[PDB]
């Protein structure tokens, strides 16, 4: 008899590509990718995950926080993980600020890049030595602090004029000094109030507009106020008030001081906060519910299966399928082969 | 493939032979008997088993947002930053590609392989009276149908089951 | 290659072989009579085809201008997307080197595969009275000279027309 | 006889790299490779290609249609791929700007980079309700609309005080509204005339210095004028001028308003370009003749043959070769082999 | 008898990937990688290394020489390659300036990412027709020059209103010229000097804040001068002194210029730095001893063995080896086999 | 490997074959002969010098310092520049890791390649009185011991030295 050496023939609908033989049909494939869901965001497995800066501090919103809202203080985790899910965060309560007159509204998105986010214990500014006559600190209604008493943004202080310095000023210079400790950046946060022709006299004894600089590692910032007619008030406490105040912030890179010109309606930075570390940040929403292996800014909290997955990139930190243009799979059988002539 | 193809190898294939991807035929006063070769399928299995956990060891730094680079203020940083992670996912995505490609290349090409050592299994069982002919095939001077053709593909084939001579392990 | 190299293989080559890449020779007192086997030839020439069409499917993003980054104004910018496009350039270069590497390894190391194929339908067209030496050639009971040669490249030599026996 | 198995020997002055026999002769090769030749830069193929901002505003540059010169308002064409063919691009009409005092001069090339450009129809600031004042708009001979009257850049508009209200002011505050449609970028400009001592007094009642502060995004920009000793008219309509403006562009990202803190002298915006989506840009030049694969910022329009090029690696968009730095050759044929004894 | 073919066997310690075979013992291996050690750093073989700005100015910082302190003038060499050995440059000498206020300290790191740097030998404004009245110019004490007279930062001419001049001005604007070469950036050292409140009515007759605004390529830069109640002097010449200078650069790009709008203590611009081509820059230290194949951020010098290296990737130039995740190995053997039966 | 495994060459190794990686043993009386192929050994070893020498030719751009990009200043571009140099380390190394693998695979995968050509030599020397098993081994009609077996490795073997015909050489 003669006997041979054959290869099987079979049902071959799945096909892969060769470089030497085209596309060619198999019995058999192994799928190398699946094509991700939409899923709600979720915590990083092994990885402690942030999302509001304050998690703690109810009916506050991170930007509350970070300006140092009264009430709105509370214990802040660190995290090697954190959710931007504020692309341009709001406030909910204290005075009125005109927000997009500056930078000030990223503020928080800037502090959850950091691992480690603290307030200072000190004032990084004594108002009661600072250049332009004597002051007081105001308080407003709008700022109800812990014992319920005026108070205000803890990041600033409202200086206002002593009865003996009712006057204009030259534009004055304030050294603002490198507080925070070893490693750590120094995020400084500062102001300047403004308000109607009357109470501007009453407050400051001059209705002109008033003008305002910083300057830190070479970037320097340049404000004029405005005497009335303001915007209304959004995203406040709710309390009606004549005055606008504008915040700002500023940098401080470790050992680095900054510098702060300014006439009347000045708000001094207090306690500035302190970072360190990186924290991976990535968009996503809350709340983060349960545990994945990814976070993955288009399909939220998912786990690992295949190696890769198809669809639509984006970024995504922890144990994550990788990326690829069309759904590979790998070969597990033969080529196709017709039925031999028996 | 491009082998069997000159060398005159069966191009067809055996619908019969369905426990396994490799192995034998009979031709005979029987008609045509069919066996898989577990053993040669199994390697092909375990060979393409091994390029799985290969190709799954791969990892790649996690694309995740700048911490400095603020929305608004940074928007040309942030642009650049996007171009950033699309090169990144497309030069890795194309890589990937490469290295499946050359997997199902050895995978595909290597058939005509298993056939050629199937070759050299057959020829030792059947012993120095068998005609090696070169296209895999064999002639032998005894019978061998489906139950023979068994005890082969499961390597229990003696010669001296029809007293003819054998090589001595 | 190294296969051909530790075999025995002639080393060397034949001029005379000008309708293909790959064939057979024949010595004897005809002198050497030398023909191409067409059907290695198509088959090493098709491969290379398929491979050609594999390494021209890559796809890779386009490199342009960001439409944000003004000249002069955001140079710092600039010089880091230059930095980009340099790299990716660099990186994609030398995978497709890579690629096309491993590609001519296949073509060249596929040469020896090629001669003993050739072996295989040489040596069923000789018949059994024919005997192989290993090193790619048989040795033959009967002459034959090109006119022969060219029938066992084209597929047609019997070993009846010789009187001698086939594989039936 | 002796049949053998065997292979061709032909001249192989063509060489591959392998991986484990290094570098071979072979009988032939298929290049992957071609070296580009510099060409006039091209339509893409299966795009519409925007040069010129206005194809129909003739005599026109890119800079005077960006900054609304009268005589040149026109259709905006979207297009997914633009070309940037004026690295520094310049007036070339209308009033004296001194144009290297801000960055107004990339204004045109940022806007080329949205695929969709358009001028809002109304203004975004009424003058008569302006700050500062009842004013006058100002128009100049350096600026004929399309009857030859007297006009101004219709992106802004020059306020002057009333004759009852020639008087120096501090800076009053105005908020620029967002007026464009959903997903829309604001791109609104604005700026500020100056003039010697004489003139100011008349115009404006003040020969101070005046200073400007705008704020957008949380960039803020601060600006103070000078009292004449100008330098010299350029790139305007040649008629001339004692006075000399200044210009800049704010961004305004959509649903976001700006600020302009201003004194006497100002250019309020009034139409402003709304602009979406992006076009894929690369350096090139005009005109653009006929259609091409692939636009390449040193080769220009090329068309696609070999699968990679070998040459100067540059900025690229369409169908195009990929760059590789070696002339890459597929092996098509055998190692050399001396012919046989 | 019986022979055949067989394969050695051997001790097999190493151990190597396959993609059809898992990880597979091996007689013998190439080690393809190695882990650098920490070493000095040195001069990059084949290749000037940049190390001081200028190495026959002694006892000068790189800050000193950028801003042209006196004695701290000479040869600035082109390097293709440079070493940034101050991440933060401090100034070792003359008049106490307030560093942080500006950007001024990155000025030298600027400098040294060109190939080529040199100071023009004309002033790029003239003092006796610059705009504020007419100049004496100032020297001071800490500032010794060659032959130790009372002078000032070359770059900068430090100009004092005439004993009839003693009096407050409006803001007033002048145009800095481009006056470098064909393809160089012109870098523009300017800056301004305060006092306290007697000296400030004393040299300038105007004790109230001074205000400063530089504009280029679309760069503005506003400052207000501060009056008395400096911070303590520090890295200057140790010679007390009331007052303060503040400093800044201005970068112009070719055929570009600039603008400062000032007034009363401004530092003008003189000399300024010329600067072409690109130098390869990363982080060091010095002195750099010896030669080295690559120079690396984290190992200094290094010279090339393996073609790979593990460990620390950092920012390295020359030739070097490329960094992996992971110890590879090339096999150069068999794969493990236990002794025959 | 795969073949080997199928086709039933012999698994175990020779830990007398200490001057090759490749050769030939011989089975009689004598016992167990071993001598190691030194044409098949260097030929496995001109290979993985080229594959060397190809893995070594790979070069790469430098990774720098931007120019224009000061510290403190610029430090949101610095950022992006570090995550640019990050990547290029994590993408090449993944390519050269690739490299190398398919490498190491080539290498171990020509083994058995190695012994089907040393089956060649082999059988040309035997001479056609010999017998082909099929599993890498030959039936000899006459005794082959060490003195022998090394004459076989050494290619100077010759079948007439034991009356035994030869195939006669072109
Ligand atoms: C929460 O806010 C309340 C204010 O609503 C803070 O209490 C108040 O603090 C001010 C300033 O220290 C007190 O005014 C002072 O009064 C004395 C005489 O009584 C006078 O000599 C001082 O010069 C100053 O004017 C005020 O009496 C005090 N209490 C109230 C009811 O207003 C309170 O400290 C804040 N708590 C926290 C935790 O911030
Ligand atoms: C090889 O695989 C392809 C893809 O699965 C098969 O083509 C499909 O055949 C089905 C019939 O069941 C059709 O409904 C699809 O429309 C086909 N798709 C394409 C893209 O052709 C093909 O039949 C397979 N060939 C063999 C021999 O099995
Ligand atoms: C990803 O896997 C985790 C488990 O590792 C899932 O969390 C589990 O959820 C089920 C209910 O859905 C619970 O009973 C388990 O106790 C959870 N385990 C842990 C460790 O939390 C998670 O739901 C998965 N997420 C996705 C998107 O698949
Ligand atoms: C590759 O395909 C083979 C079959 O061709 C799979 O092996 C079989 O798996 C089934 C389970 O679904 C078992 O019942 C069989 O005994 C296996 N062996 C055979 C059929 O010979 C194998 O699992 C596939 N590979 C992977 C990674 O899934
Ligand atoms: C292999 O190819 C190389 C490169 O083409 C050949 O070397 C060239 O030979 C020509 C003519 O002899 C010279 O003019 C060139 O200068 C040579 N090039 C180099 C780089 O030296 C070589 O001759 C070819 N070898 C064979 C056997 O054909
Ligand atoms: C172009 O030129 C002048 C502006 O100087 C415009 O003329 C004005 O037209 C309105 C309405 O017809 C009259 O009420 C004014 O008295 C005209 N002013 C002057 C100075 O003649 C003319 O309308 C402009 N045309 C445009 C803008 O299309
Ligand atoms: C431009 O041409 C003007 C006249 O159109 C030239 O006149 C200058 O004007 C200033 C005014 O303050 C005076 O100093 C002199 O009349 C001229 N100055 C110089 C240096 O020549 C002037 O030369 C040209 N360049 C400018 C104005 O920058
Ligand atoms: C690229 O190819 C196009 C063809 O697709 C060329 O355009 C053609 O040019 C010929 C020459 O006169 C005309 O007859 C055709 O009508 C043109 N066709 C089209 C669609 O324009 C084009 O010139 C080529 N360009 C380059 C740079 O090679
Ligand atoms: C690879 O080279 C071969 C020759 O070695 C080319 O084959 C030639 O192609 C022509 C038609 O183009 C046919 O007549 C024959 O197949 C060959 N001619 C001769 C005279 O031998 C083949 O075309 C090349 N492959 C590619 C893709 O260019
Ligand atoms: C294959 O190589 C591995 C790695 O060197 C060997 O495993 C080591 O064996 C030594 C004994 O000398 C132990 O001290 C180590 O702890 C082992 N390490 C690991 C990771 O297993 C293994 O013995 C080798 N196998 C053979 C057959 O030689
Ligand atoms: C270095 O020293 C002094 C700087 O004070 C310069 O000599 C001055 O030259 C003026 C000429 O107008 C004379 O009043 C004195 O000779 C010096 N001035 C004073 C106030 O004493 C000298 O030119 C400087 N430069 C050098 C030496 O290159
Ligand atoms: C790298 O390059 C060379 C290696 O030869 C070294 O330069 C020599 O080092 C010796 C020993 O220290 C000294 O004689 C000189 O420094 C050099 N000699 C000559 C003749 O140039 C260099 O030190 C090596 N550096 C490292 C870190 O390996
Ligand atoms: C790979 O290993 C082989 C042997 O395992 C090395 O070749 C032997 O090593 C040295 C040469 O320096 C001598 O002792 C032997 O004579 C060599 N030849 C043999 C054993 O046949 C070879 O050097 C190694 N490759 C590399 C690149 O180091
Ligand atoms: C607030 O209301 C006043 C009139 O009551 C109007 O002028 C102004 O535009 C409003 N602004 C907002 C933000 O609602
Ligand atoms: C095959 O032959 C053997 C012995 O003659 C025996 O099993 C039977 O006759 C045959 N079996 C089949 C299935 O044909
Ligand atoms: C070869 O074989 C036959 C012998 O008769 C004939 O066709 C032919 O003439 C012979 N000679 C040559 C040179 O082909
Ligand atoms: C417009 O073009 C004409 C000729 O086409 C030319 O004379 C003129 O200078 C151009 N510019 C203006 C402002 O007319
Ligand atoms: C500043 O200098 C004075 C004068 O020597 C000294 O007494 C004081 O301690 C210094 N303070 C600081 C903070 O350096
Ligand atoms: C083989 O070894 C034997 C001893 O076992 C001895 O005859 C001689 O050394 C070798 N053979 C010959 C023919 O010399």
């Amino acid at each position: 008899d003669r006997i041979c050496t054959g290869i099987t023939s079979s049902n071959s609908p799945h096909v892969v590509k060769t470089a030497t033989q085209g596309e060619v049909n198999v019995t058999g494939v192994i799928p190398l990718t699946t094509t991700p869901t939409r899923s709600h965001f979720a915590n990083l497995k092994g990885t402690q995950t942030r999302g509001k800066l304050c998690p703690n501090c109810f009916n506050c919103t991170d930007l509350d926080v970070a300006l140092g809202r009264p009430k709105c203080m509370g214990n802040i985790p660190s995290a090697k993980v954190s959710i931007l899910h504020e692309v341009k965060p709001v406030t909910s309560g204290c005075y009125p600020i005109m927000h997009d007159r500056t930078k000030i509204r990223q503020l928080p998105n800037l502090l959850r890049g950091y691992e480690n986010i603290r307030l200072s214990t000190s004032n990084v500014i004594n108002t009661e030595t600072a250049p332009g006559g004597p002051y007081k600190v105001g308080t407003s209604g709008s700022c109800p602090n812990v014992t319920n008493g005026n108070g205000f943004f803890n990041t600033m202080a409202w200086v206002i004029p002593k009865d003996n310095n009712k006057i204009a000023i030259n534009p004055v210079t304030v050294e603002v000094p490198y507080i925070c400790s070893e490693g750590e950046d120094q995020i400084t946060v500062w102001g300047f109030h403004s308000d109607d022709k009357t109470q501007m006299e009453r407050l400051y004894g001059d209705s002109n507009p008033q003008k305002f600089t910083s300057s830190a590692n070479g970037v320097t910032t340049h404000y004029v106020s405005q005497i009335g007619g303001f915007p209304n008030q959004t995203e406040d406490e709710g309390l009606k008030q004549s005055g606008r105040i504008v915040v700002d912030y500023m940098v401080q890179k470790p050992g680095k001081t900054g510098t702060i010109v300014y006439q009347r309606g000045i708000l001094l930075p207090q306690k500035v906060w302190c970072a360190s570390g990186r924290s991976k940040v990535i968009k996503g929403s809350l709340p983060l519910i349960g545990e994945a292996d990814c976070l993955h800014e288009k399909y939220g909290g998912l786990n690992k299966s295949k190696p890769y997955y198809t669809g639509e990139h984006a970024k995504a930190i922890g144990n994550c399928p990788i990326w690829v243009k069309t759904p590979l799979k790998l070969a597990n059988g033969t080529k196709y082969r017709p039925p031999a002539k028996l | 493939g491009f082998f069997g193809a000159i060398a005159g190898f069966l191009e067809g294939g055996w619908e019969g032979m369905i426990a396994g991807w490799h192995g034998y035929t009979s031709h005979g006063a029987h008609g045509v008997a069919v066996a898989a070769d577990l053993k040669s399928t199994q390697e092909a299995i375990n060979k393409i088993t091994k390029n799985l956990n290969s190709l799954s060891e791969l990892e790649v730094k996690n694309l995740q947002r700048l911490s400095g680079a603020m929305n608004e203020l940074h928007d040309e940083i942030l642009e650049l930053d996007e171009k950033v992670d699309d090169l990144r996912a497309d030069t890795i995505s194309s890589q990937i590609e490469l290295a499946v490609l050359l997997s199902n290349e050895g995978i595909i090409n290597s058939e005509d392989e298993h056939l050629l050592a199937l070759e050299r299994k057959l020829k030792k069982m059947l012993g120095p009276s068998a005609v090696e002919i070169g296209n895999g095939c064999f002639e032998t001077k005894h019978k061998c149908n489906q139950t023979c053709l068994d005890r082969i593909a499961a390597g229990t084939f003696n010669a001296g089951d029809f007293s003819l001579p054998t090589f001595d392990s």
